[PDB]
């Protein structure tokens, strides 16, 4: 019904409840595709969408920001989603991006290179991610969790996000990790959100709101993926873009969330609280170095 | 000494009748904005389009380096409006165009300084 005026569909929460069997995902819709307003890219309309479902849910958003995002770059050459990230960001935020191949951004600073050789040594705010290789799908062979850049984001999520933080990370049918569904349980609140522009795709955005370090529930990733792909397989979505001509609302909102550095020994009931109402982020606020490891080989003789 | 000369290579390409750059990466946005030329956020207005700037600047889209001393980029992190007419190209629009320094209007496309 109305479903076609929001930016897309989260997840209904009773889908999370069930305890389903991986199922190959049919869409009914497959192969569609949404009419786009004139010159505008997909990966514009997907990551406005995307922002748009974000400016819902309780995003800390404080001062002196930090984003990063993997995936950053298109075969374009371009990072339209950076681009879009940095729009809805309030001015000033720090946003650095990263891929594979080389790219041009808007970001403040990219690392080119696997994501693997990335490390920084502050803890970020939010964090996206639209790594996807499209080699898994892949549907002659079994549907297994992949692991690859998905260790990589999982880690990276325990030792480098913000208590407080928020992240969204593409999966597909076959792009998909069980520890990283897992680790959802240790946020506040998360769901699977699929784009209106792209309803006709098995993928989504794995969300993740308000980290709090530890799990708050247990979830199964085997299970949880399963859940979602039959929440899909039973729920077609009706491509639409009609959110796109809508963008009075679409800055996120600065609220000068707070920022604590804590130990800890001083997380407790309050603290968790506050964390999990988008009312605070736990983090230094020092300043913000990036690296790209760099493989040196001489290939004479 | 021996610089590349990238603007004219461009403005001579686009006489010869090549096909423009492509691929600026054109935002979503209310078209109710500033209409000023390079700016934080999107401030298109009716008669413009806003585009990420990167995607519109020369030397950022050839990897080639800037033309300022220090290489700084008036158009990487921001976002530039280019009148819908001239959106075909937005690269060729910003190399061959002007800011007014004072008002932040696209000299002929929207400054009203001079009159
Ligand atoms: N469907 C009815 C509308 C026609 C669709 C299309 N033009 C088509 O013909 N097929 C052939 C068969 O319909 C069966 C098959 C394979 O399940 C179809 N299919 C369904 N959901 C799919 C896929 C699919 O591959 N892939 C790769 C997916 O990711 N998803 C989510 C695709
Ligand atoms: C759909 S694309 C990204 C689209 C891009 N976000 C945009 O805004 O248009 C998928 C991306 O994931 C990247 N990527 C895939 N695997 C990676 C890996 N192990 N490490 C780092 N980056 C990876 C690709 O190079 C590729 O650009
Ligand atoms: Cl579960
Ligand atoms: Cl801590
Ligand atoms: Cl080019
Ligand atoms: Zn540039
Ligand atoms: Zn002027």
């Amino acid at each position: 019904s109305s479903q076609a005026w929001q930016p897309g569909v989260a997840m209904p929460n009773l889908y999370k409840m069930q305890r389903m069997l991986l199922e190959k995902c049919d869409l009914q819709n497959y192969g569609d595709s949404a009419t786009l307003p004139k010159g505008i890219m997909m990966n514009v309309a997907k990551y406005t969408q995307l922002c748009q479902y974000l400016n819902t849910l309780t995003l800390a958003v404080p001062y002196n920001m930090r984003v990063i995002h993997f995936g950053a770059g298109s075969d374009k050459g371009v990072a339209p989603g950076t681009a879009v990230l940095r729009q809805w960001l309030p001015t000033g935020t720090l946003l650095v991006d990263s891929d594979l191949n080389d790219f041009v951004s808007d970001a403040d600073s990219t690392l080119i290179g696997d994501c693997a050789t990335v490390h920084t040594a502050n803890k970020w705010d939010l964090i996206i991610s639209d790594m996807y290789d499209p080699k898994t799908k892949n549907v002659t062979k079994e549907n297994d969790s992949k692991e690859g850049f998905f260790t990589y984001i999982c880690g990276f999520i325990q030792q480098k996000l913000a208590l407080g933080g928020s992240v969204a990370i593409k999966i597909t049918e076959h792009s998909w990790n069980a520890d990283l569904y897992k680790l959802m349980g240790h946020f506040a609140w998360w769901t699977a959100f699929v784009t209106n522009v792209n309803a006709s795709s098995s993928e989504a955005f794995l969300i993740g709101c308000n980290y709090l370090g530890k799990p708050r529930e247990q979830i199964d990733g085997y299970v949880m993926h399963a859940n979602y792909i039959f929440w899909r397989n039973t729920n077609p979505i009706q491509l639409s873009s009609y959110s796109l001509f809508d963008m009075s609302k679409f800055p996120l909102k600065l609220r000068g969330t707070a920022v604590m550095s804590l130990k800890e020994g001083q997380i407790n009931d309050m603290i968790l609280s506050l964390l999990s109402k988008g009312r605070l982020i736990i983090r230094e606020n020092n300043r913000v170095v990036i690296s790209s490891d760099v493989l040196v080989n001489n290939e004479n003789l | 000494a021996f610089a590349v000369d990238a603007a004219k290579a461009y403005k001579d390409y686009l006489a010869s009748g090549g096909q423009p750059i492509t691929n600026c990466v054109k935002m979503l946005c209310t078209h109710t904005g500033t209409g000023q030329a390079i700016t934080v956020t999107p401030e298109a207005n009716m008669d413009q389009e806003s585009f990420g700037g990167a995607s519109c600047c020369l030397y950022c889209r050839c990897h080639i380096d800037h033309p300022n001393p220090k290489g700084f980029c008036d158009l990487k992190g921001k976002y530039v409006q280019i009148p819908t007419t001239c959106a075909n190209d937005p690269v060729g629009f910003t190399l061959k165009n002007t800011v007014c320094t004072v008002c932040g209007m696209w000299k002929g496309y929207g400054c009203s300084c001079d009159q």
